[PDB]
DNA sequence: ATCAGAATCCCGGTGCCGAGGCCGCTCAATTGGTCGTAGACAGCTCTAGCACCGCTTAAACGCACGTACGCGCTGTCCCCCGCGTTTTAACCGCCAAGG
C-alpha cells in the first residue's frame, strides 16, 4: 500500500536534470507515477505469465529479460 | 497448375453462422487470409521462444495457452482461451 | 550572503548527473512498489535481485526518454517550463497509450 | 475430419502440417492444433462481428474494407493490438481537433 | 526527342540475341544499352553523329 | 462573393475522410519509385500490384505523420503547420539521429 | 524527378490526416522525407529480389520488406 | 554454460592489445552478440520459408546482412566474409 | 590445421554454430558455408564496434572498458546507433544533450 | 436573429459485374498399425529468498521568501485561401519524305 507514493519528488528531480529538464512544473508528479505504474503493470504481468509456464513460484532475471523482448524495449545486460 | 491456399471458405462459414444475413468483398476475404496469417505466426514465434526458454520441444495446448494471454491483451484473451478449453474438452472427451 | 539569483545550480547538477554512471531512485522503495504491483494477479512470488535491478534500469531508461521528448516539446513551446499535456503528447506520438 | 470431431470450424491437419513445417519444433502434440484453431475461430468471430456491426451502421451488406479499418480503430483492446498494423484501403478514424473549429 | 531503338546486337554478358535496346539521348550526350534479358545497362558518350552501332562499339572494348 | 477563410478546408477534410481512394494518382508516382529503385538496380520490373502496395504505404505513412505533427502545432498554441514540427515529431520517433 | 510531387496533393495528405492551414517549406521538407523513406523500402525490397535471383521484385517481397522495417500490411496477400 | 570471453580477449589483442574490460562490460557485449546471432538466424529462416528453400547457405546469410546492417557495415561484412569463405575454400 | 578455427584463421567456433543452427529449429539442414560466413560477420562486428570501444575509454585514461563507454561510443556512432535504435545497454544514461537555451549568456 | 443562396444529403434508377452458388475432380486428412524416448513424475540437496533488527547518516519535508518565466493582453503586419485565370501532363489522325 501507498508505496506508489514512495516516489518522491527529490527522484524525479533528478531523473529530469539526467533527463535535462531544466525547469520542473508542479502538477507533473502524480502524472508521472500514473505513467510509471501502467509501465510497470504490462512488464509484470508478462514476466509473470513467463514464470507461470515456468511452473517455478520465482521469477528470475532472465525471464523479464524475455518479456521485455516481447515488448521491443530490449535491454541488454544481463544475458537472455 | 500448382495449387494456392486460401482460407477463405472457413471464416466464410463462420461469418456465415454469426450473420447469415450479410455479404463480403473479395479483397476483404484476403486481409483476413493476411490476418489469419500474422496472428499464427506470432503465436507460433512465441511458441518457438516457448521451446527454448523451456529447453523443450514437444509442443503441447498449455503452451499455446500461455502463448495466447501473452500476446493477447487480457479481457479478449481470457474470453478465447475459455472457448479454446471448452473445445479441447469436448473434443479429447471423444476420441 | 551568496544567495545566487539561479541558473547554475539547475545546469551544475545536470552536467553533474550526465558525469554520473549509476542509478537515481533509490533500492527499497522501488523494490516494495514492484512486490504491490506484483501481489496482483498471482500471490505469493518470490524474486532474484538481478531481475529488480533490471526493472530499474529500464524503468529509469524509459523515463529519461520520456523526459528528453518532453524537453523537446517544450522548447518547442518556446517555454522552459513543462507541462502536463506535454507527456501526454509526447506518449501519443510513440503510440503507447 | 477432426474440426467436426472437435465440433469447430478449422482444418486441423492443415495446421498440423504447417507446424511441422514452419520447423517450429522437433515435435508435434496431438491436441495443440484444436485448441490454437479455436483461438483463432474467436478471434475471428469478435472481429468480423464487430465488422457486421460496422455495416449495420451504414446499412451495407457486403463489407467493404473501411468497415474493417473502423471496427478496428473503435475497440480498444483489438486496436491495441493491431497498433502497428495499416490496411490498404483502410482510411482512419473520421476525427476533427474541435480546437481547429470556426467560432 | 530521346530515341528509343531496338537493335539485333548479342548481349556480351547474357547473349541473347535481339535483345539490346539503346536509348540515345543527345541534348545531353549521353548513349545508354540496355538488355530486355538479363537486365544489365552500360552508358556511354555519343555526338550527334552517333547510331547503335557507336556505343555497341564501345561496349565492346569497355569490357576487353 | 468571397467565403471567409478555413471553412472549405474543414469541410473537405469531413469529405476526405470518407473515400479510402488512392490520393497520389499513378502515373507521376510510378515515375518517381523507378527513379529511385533505378539507384538500387539498373533494369528493374515491377509488379502493378507492388506498386499500388508501395502506394498505399506511402500515403497511410504520411497521413499518420501528419496526425502526429498537426497535434504538435496544436499543443505548439497555433494552428499553422511549421517544418520543425515535422522535425519534432520525427525526432520523437526516432528516424533521423 | 521528386517534384512530380504536387501541391494539392500533399494538401489531401493533411485533409485525409485532417490538418487545416499550411506554411511554405512543408513541401519540399515532405518530398525528402518521402524519399528518405522509400530510399530505405525499396533497398531491402530489391536485395530480397537479388535473392530472389529475378528480375521483378515480387509483391511478396515488398510485403516482407514493410515486416521487416515492422510496417505490416495486410491486404495483397502477406 | 559458455560465454564468449577469450573470444573477445583475443579481438581485443588484436585491436587495442594494451586495454582492460569489466565483467560487465562482457556481459553487455555477450548480450550484444546474441542479439545479433539471433535476429540474422531468423531473418535467414525467414528467407528459408519466404523461398522454399530446404536450406540455407552463405548468400542466405549475405543477403540477410544486407538486410540488417546498412550500408558501409554491410559492404565490410561482406568483403570479410567473402575473405573467410575464400581462405578457408582454398584449404 | 586439425581444427575448422585454425582452416578459417578466425578465432570463432563454427561447430558450435552449425549444433546451434542444428539445435535452433531454423532449417532443416545446414551446409558447410554459412556457419562460416555469419561468424566471419560476427567477428567483423566485433572488432568494429570493439575499436570505437577502445578509443572512446581510452578518451578517460582508462585502462578498462565500462558500460559509459560503450554506450557513448555507440551515440557516437551513426550506422551503430540507428542499428541500436530500439536498444538499451545496462548502467548506459545518454549522451550530454545541453541546450543552448540554458547556458548563462 | 434572418434571408439568399451555395453545398451537401438523400431517393429512384439502371446497369453491370463480380460474389456467390455450383459442380466435377485428387490429393492430403484420415485410419490403422508399429517403435521409442521425452517427459511426467518421484524424489535429494543446498541456496537463497525472506524476515528482522541495530546502528549511521544522508536524504527528504516544511517553510521563508523573493522573483521571474507563463501568461493574458495588445498591436501589428504579412502572407496563405481562395477563387479566378490560364495552362500544361496525357493521347489521337492527316502530312510529305521513304520504298
Ligand atoms: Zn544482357
Amino acid at each position: 500500500r501507498d508505496n506508489i507514493q514512495g516516489i518522491t519528488k527529490p527522484a524525479i528531480r533528478r531523473l529530469a536534470r539526467r533527463g535535462g529538464v531544466k525547469r520542473i512544473s508542479g502538477l507533473i508528479y502524480e502524472e508521472t507515477r500514473g505513467v510509471l505504474k501502467v509501465f510497470l503493470e504490462n512488464v509484470i504481468r508478462d514476466a509473470v505469465t513467463y514464470t507461470e509456464h515456468a511452473k517455478r513460484k520465482t521469477v528470475t532475471a532472465m525471464d523479464v529479460v524475455y518479456a521485455l523482448k516481447r515488448q521491443g524495449r530490449t535491454l541488454y545486460g544481463f544475458g537472455g | 497448375r500448382s495449387r494456392k491456399e486460401s482460407y477463405s471458405i472457413y471464416v466464410y462459414k463462420v461469418l456465415k453462422q454469426v450473420h447469415p444475413d450479410t455479404g463480403i468483398s473479395s479483397k476483404a476475404m484476403g486481409i483476413m487470409n493476411s490476418f489469419v496469417n500474422d496472428i499464427f505466426e506470432r503465436i507460433a514465434g512465441e511458441a518457438s521462444r516457448l521451446a527454448h526458454y523451456n529447453k523443450r520441444s514437444t509442443i503441447t495446448s498449455r503452451e499455446i495457452q500461455t502463448a495466447v494471454r501473452l500476446l493477447l491483451p487480457g479481457e479478449l484473451a481470457k474470453h478465447a482461451v475459455s472457448e479454446g478449453t471448452k473445445a479441447v474438452t469436448k473434443y479429447t472427451s471423444a476420441k | 550572503p551568496h544567495r545566487y539569483r539561479p541558473g547554475t545550480v539547475a545546469l551544475r547538477e545536470i552536467r553533474r548527473y550526465q558525469k554520473s554512471t549509476e542509478l537515481l531512485i533509490r533500492k527499497l522503495p522501488f523494490q516494495r512498489l514492484v512486490r504491490e504491483i506484483a501481489q496482483d494477479f498471482k500471490t505469493d512470488l518470490r524474486f532474484q535481485s538481478a531481475a529488480i535491478g533490471a526493472l530499474q534500469e529500464a524503468s529509469e531508461a524509459y523515463l529519461v526518454g520520456l523526459f528528453e521528448d518532453t524537453n523537446l516539446c517544450a522548447i518547442h513551446a518556446k517555454r522552459v517550463t513543462i507541462m502536463p499535456k506535454d507527456i501526454q503528447l509526447a506518449r501519443r506520438i510513440r503510440g503507447e497509450r | 475430419t477432426r474440426s467436426s470431431r472437435a465440433g469447430l470450424q478449422f482444418p486441423v491437419g492443415r495446421v498440423h502440417r504447417l507446424l511441422r513445417k514452419g520447423n517450429y519444433s522437433e515435435r508435434v502434440g496431438a491436441g495443440a492444433p484444436v485448441y490454437l484453431a479455436a483461438v483463432l475461430e474467436y478471434l475471428t468471430a469478435e472481429i468480423l462481428e464487430l465488422a457486421g456491426n460496422a455495416a449495420r451502421d451504414n446499412k451495407k451488406t457486403r463489407i467493404i474494407p473501411r468497415h474493417l479499418q473502423l471496427a478496428i480503430r473503435n475497440d480498444e483492446e483489438l486496436n491495441k493490438l493491431l497498433g502497428r498494423v495499416t490496411i490498404a484501403q483502410g482510411g482512419v478514424l473520421p476525427n476533427i481537433q474541435a480546437v481547429l473549429l470556426p467560432k | 526527342i530521346k530515341q528509343k531503338l531496338e537493335t539485333q546486337f548479342t548481349c556480351l554478358f547474357c547473349n541473347h540475341d535481339n535483345s539490346v535496346v539503346c536509348t540515345l539521348d543527345k541534348k545531353n550526350s549521353i548513349g545508354l544499352l540496355e538488355c530486355k534479358k538479363c537486365n544489365l545497362s552500360f552508358q556511354a558518350p555519343i555526338n550527334s553523329l552517333s547510331q547503335p552501332i557507336d556505343i555497341y562499339s564501345d561496349w565492346i572494348d569497355a569490357c576487353e
